[PDB]
């Protein structure tokens, strides 16, 4: 019969099925529509892209994101991206085929119910289970006990987890995620002439930095070290052919995550979001805590960041405290590869909402059989 | 056969229909009855662990990606191929608990999760057996870190008890600071406290920015071989800072009496655990001897050190000198790069 | 009649689940009435109804004339309004007592007209008293918990 | 020694003396090079006709704006004009007079430094600063806490300023302004039938605007207005005698403003532009900045803009929040008042940048005191 498990998230989306390793269809997370007229009348035309097509295709449309920081607010745009993921990419019929879903740590209650009444009607799924980002991520990083800094494209969490489940009252978030970060590359990047201000143009500009964009273990030796030489500089190319060099800008972007003073937020920097999600425990459970930091989403993939922070907390904790940052090469896709262990068990087949199930109870059955 | 399923916020059946509740009127016919189309509306819408513990186990035997059976043999045979240090921490906390082994005795149809664990019953003395290869792997990955800390620390002090500098300088300071504080409460003092020489930049001059420190660099600028060869016989103390003795110390006689204590637990087991693993445990118990043998010679080494600044006992822990130490050459460092920008500017 | 028809048409399609044979549901359900989806996909439960009531217009259809104003009274909390209300009421009040000690010049000038502002207000705070009456029994009209 | 103010604007330039109520010297900022040939002789020509006298001869001239988008690229063209500034509309000599300057923000930091490095060299003033265009536009008003909105000619952009200093992540910034306004009245002059190709037809139809052009309140109802009737064309005469008729014409080209995708721009208007700028200050300065929308610029004088833009920002803002625009009558030269103002200060003194500390940092100075 095999599981499918489906994550969704505010940039891509990573689906495929359960027992592999790497998601079968990750595209982003975008459903545009075009804002010009249409000529010719021979091709075939569509009211709006999905997924990839979208993307393509991005010079004539205005991508909107379905997903703002976690929540599901277009409700009626996710549905196209599911049936897109499920008939086109995977080009699975969602009938007699469970499927798995992960969704964000302090989900609103009213989410919870909407998604589960769209699949059992709408798409007709036998079984379905739903579960969390940060409880699979910690469980395709080899774990089962220890603190998730699960920061993606839409918020950056926080979540300390003991033997399997979450701890809600030391859960923390701070809006300080890639997205955020994108947006504040390109109002630095004027201060060399380009500009950059259409979505279409949001997308070049978020290759800059995932391709040149690093961390510098000492902002004053960075900033001093461009001021002297211009070895920091880099060159990249735009699509239409122009070229652009930019030198301190480099460790500017991520830098922010440390003082996010710099893009206006007056909370503190992800280091001290550990530091101070870290107190709300136990006592005797910190030093199991603190040598369990692991890394997750995408916005964590920078050049020297498991080492920086690493540096930071050394400073916030106590000398006889032991620090060990788990940064596993593909922390990119970590929360899908936790769900895929998961649907795999043989012992998991009890916690499945059964088609009969749902025909006593509705869509409020998910906070039960959970 | 089926409807389709429109969730409501179910109003409870004694509360619903009170005078104040609006239902109550349409429970009785007091209002405009209207009927739907009933015909049209159904055509066009139609195991013994608890899971804490189970589901742990799963998670942790889903990192090998090999059969259960093939794990319990590398269990049994003490293989540590793919087994480190953290993983085994999860083992150990991953153990059958007093009612687990009681339903098992009274006991294919038991799940995977269980499965492992008859395995693991079947494995001799398998608490024991895990706890043994722990310290061994752990015990290596201490001593080639405490060690180079250890000669770090007593090569600083050896530097610092034969430094010719300090003496010049802590002597230049002395007689200018009887100098500067004639006819008051302070000067005309013997000597003074190491901590003197962090305060040094507190006097400013005129120009507010020339300090006590830059003024006898300054005169020390003339004089290349005095007062400048200090910071090059300063460097082993300042990397000695932040590293604490106490910890490394507590660390190695932490883990020598967890491993004395195995040791004892290995020895009463049969002779197959002490032909490949007894030996083992007793080099590192050797390998630890030269380890503390050299603390103590720090210890003499540092004594000599305490009692060479001739400050009181305990006031002066080891790292308080390497603190300051270091942030002294620090900012001697700076007023150096001040005083050459001075004179070229 | 609206609230009953879909009260109706509700126990039927939950006939035989621990939904259904309700004597009421919370006035957030109708915010949830166009999810329900028939087999063409693009006509919901609250188009089928309409189909229906389209027949009878003065039934059903007449509703969207009598929710304009409470559709208006949306993004108006009360809880600004009252408190604005009564925060410059206090000060007015405190800096009553300082312009009656200050010499007579200001009191002839200035000491009427924050009376004549703070008689204004009463009739506006004796409103908020009538509103509170009238949601109150608007609150128990529904049902719903206080 | 009395000081000197020099707003360079993309389109006019405005010059004086500090402390009088209105500049000196206004003239539009263009250099004029012959393109045809010099058939006559002995007679006095001139290859470099600069601001008011490359106005009056424009029909022998080739008008080029030395000012893009708020961005000086043609320096050798700047330098003829502030050359003719200092010595002919003003007649004062530049090494006897400190000089004010003013300069938008969110502008190429290599703007800067050649703007100094010019006035310090090639012109030898004992003290030079620079000043940002919105901070002085509301010293004009004699507020100090207040959002700006300064529609200029080259660049429209938003800054909101509290307690006398700019908050840099809450400005935002349009591309859209008063010339581009002008050349999508050209686009659709040739609806009706009137062709104008030339630079020196550019100035016609940018007059044509100044006087024929308003903002409608409703831009549905006045498109139906005026198809309905012809009481909205009016009448303009060419400088050859040749009269033209306008009819939703005259609307339909400030309303671009609110309306960005006409000219196939993607942002959105000035009044989601605004409003998008209040949110990313403080929720506890908001008040202060609802209440003081303190419009500038010349493009900011279309008839029926103050009431469009409180109509338009009262649907966004809370109900109970209270909206007021300051519209004051001199919004044209509010950037030159607010200097005016500033430099007869003595507060303003003991913070020139004075020749005896420029060649300390280079051109680099005007950074460390901007
Ligand atoms: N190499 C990289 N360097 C920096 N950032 C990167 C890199 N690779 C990816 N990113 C960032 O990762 C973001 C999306 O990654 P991710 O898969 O974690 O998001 P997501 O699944 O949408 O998140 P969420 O679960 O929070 O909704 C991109 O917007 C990009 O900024
Ligand atoms: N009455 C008016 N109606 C519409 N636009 C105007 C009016 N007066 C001036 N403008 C516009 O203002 C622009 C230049 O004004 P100004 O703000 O002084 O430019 P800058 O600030 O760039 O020096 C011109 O391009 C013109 O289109
Ligand atoms: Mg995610
Ligand atoms: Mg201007």
């Amino acid at each position: 019969t095999t599981a499918l498990v489906c994550d969704n998230g505010s940039g891509l989306v990573k689906a495929g099925f359960a027992g592999d390793d790497a998601p079968r269809a990750v595209f982003p997370s975008i459903v545009g529509r075009p804002r010009h007229q249409g000529v010719m009348v021979g091709m075939g035309q569509k009211d709006s892209y999905v997924g990839d097509e979208a993307q393509s295709k991005r010079g004539i449309l205005t991508l909107k994101y379905p997903i703002e920081h976690g929540i599901i607010t277009n409700w009626d745009d996710m549905e196209k991206i599911w049936h897109h993921t499920f008939y086109n990419e995977l080009r699975v019929a969602p009938e007699e085929h469970p499927t798995l879903l992960t969704e964000a740590p302090l989900n609103p209650k009213a989410n919870r119910e909407k998604m589960t009444q769209i699949m059992f009607e709408t798409f007709n799924v036998p079984a379905m289970y739903v579960a969390i980002q940060a409880v699979l991520s910690l469980y395709a990083s080899g774990r089962t006990t220890g603190i998730v800094l699960d920061s993606g494209d839409g918020v950056t969490h926080n979540v300390p987890i003991y033997e399997g489940y979450a701890l809600p009252h030391a859960i923390m978030r701070l809006d300080l995620a890639g997205r955020d970060l994108t947006d504040y590359l390109m109002k630095i990047l004027t201060e060399r002439g380009y500009s950059f201000v259409t979505t279409a143009e949001r997308e070049i500009v978020r290759d800059i930095k995932e391709k040149l964009c690093y961390v510098a273990l000492d902002f004053e030796n960075e900033m001093a070290t461009a001021a002297s030489s211009s070895s920091l500089e880099k060159s990249y190319e735009l699509p239409d052919g122009q070229v652009i060099t930019i030198g301190n800008e480099r460790f500017r972007c991520p830098e922010t995550l440390f003082q996010p003073s710099f893009i206006g937020m007056e909370s503190a920097g992800i280091h001290e979001t550990t530091y101070n999600s870290i107190m709300k425990c136990d006592i005797d459970i910190r030093k199991d805590l603190y040598a369990n930091n692991v890394m997750s989403g995408g916005t964590t993939m920078y050049p020297g960041i498991a080492d920086r922070m690493q540096k930071e907390i050394t400073a916030l904790a106590p000398s006889t405290m032991k620090i060990k940052i788990i940064a596993p090469p593909e922390r990119k896709y970590s929360v899908w590869i936790g769900g895929s262990i998961l649907a795999s068990l043989s012992t998991f087949q009890q916690m499945w909402i059964t088609k009969q199930e749902y025909d006593e109870a509705g869509p409020s059955i998910v906070h039960r059989k959970c | 056969l089926r409807m389709k399923k429109l969730n409501w916020q179910k109003l409870p059946s004694n509360v619903a229909r009170e005078h104040n509740s609006m239902w109550a009127s349409l429970s009785s016919p007091d209002a405009e009855a209207v009927e739907p189309d009933f015909s049209s509306i159904e055509r066009l819408f139609s195991t013994f662990l608890d899971a804490k513990k189970s589901l742990n186990l799963n998670i942790f035997l889903k990192q090998f990606k090999c059969s259960n059976e093939e794990v319990a043999a590398m269990i049994r045979a003490g293989d540590t191929t793919k087994f480190d240090v953290e993983v085994l921490k999860q083992l150990l906390k991953l153990l059958p608990e007093k009612h687990e082994i009681e339903n098992l005795r009274a006991f294919a149809k038991l799940a995977s999760a269980d499965h492992f664990y008859l395995l693991l019953l079947a494995i001799p003395c398998y608490q024991l057996r895990i706890e043994c290869m722990l310290l061994c792997e752990g015990a290596a990955a201490v001593l080639d870190m405490v060690r180079p800390k250890a000669q770090l620390v007593l090569a600083a002090c050896e530097s610092l008890l034969t430094s010719r500098q300090l003496p010049i300088f802590c002597q230049l300071i002395l007689r200018i600071g009887n100098f500067l504080n004639y006819g008051s409460h302070t000067g005309d003092a013997d000597g003074f406290k190491i901590s003197t020489l962090l305060k040094l930049t507190e006097t400013k001059s005129q120009q507010n920015r020339v300090t006590l420190l830059h003024h006898v660099l300054e005169e020390a600028e003339k004089s290349h071989p005095d007062l400048l060869q200090l910071p090059r016989d300063l460097e082993q103390p300042s990397q000695a800072a932040g590293i604490n003795l106490e910890i490394i110390r507590s660390e190695a006689s932490s883990n020598l009496k967890k491993l004395l204590e195995t040791e004892r637990k290995v020895s009463a087991s049969v002779a197959e655990v002490q032909e490949q693993y007894t030996e083992r445990l007793q080099a590192s118990i050797s390998a630890f001897r030269a380890l503390d043998e050299l603390f103590e010679a720090i210890e003499q080494k540092q004594r000599e050190l305490a009692d060479y600044l001739c400050e009181d006992a305990q006031q002066l822990s080891l790292e308080d000198t390497f603190s300051t130490m270091k942030a002294f050459r620090d900012l001697f460092l700076r007023a150096l790069k001040e005083n050459k920008d001075r004179k070229e500017q």
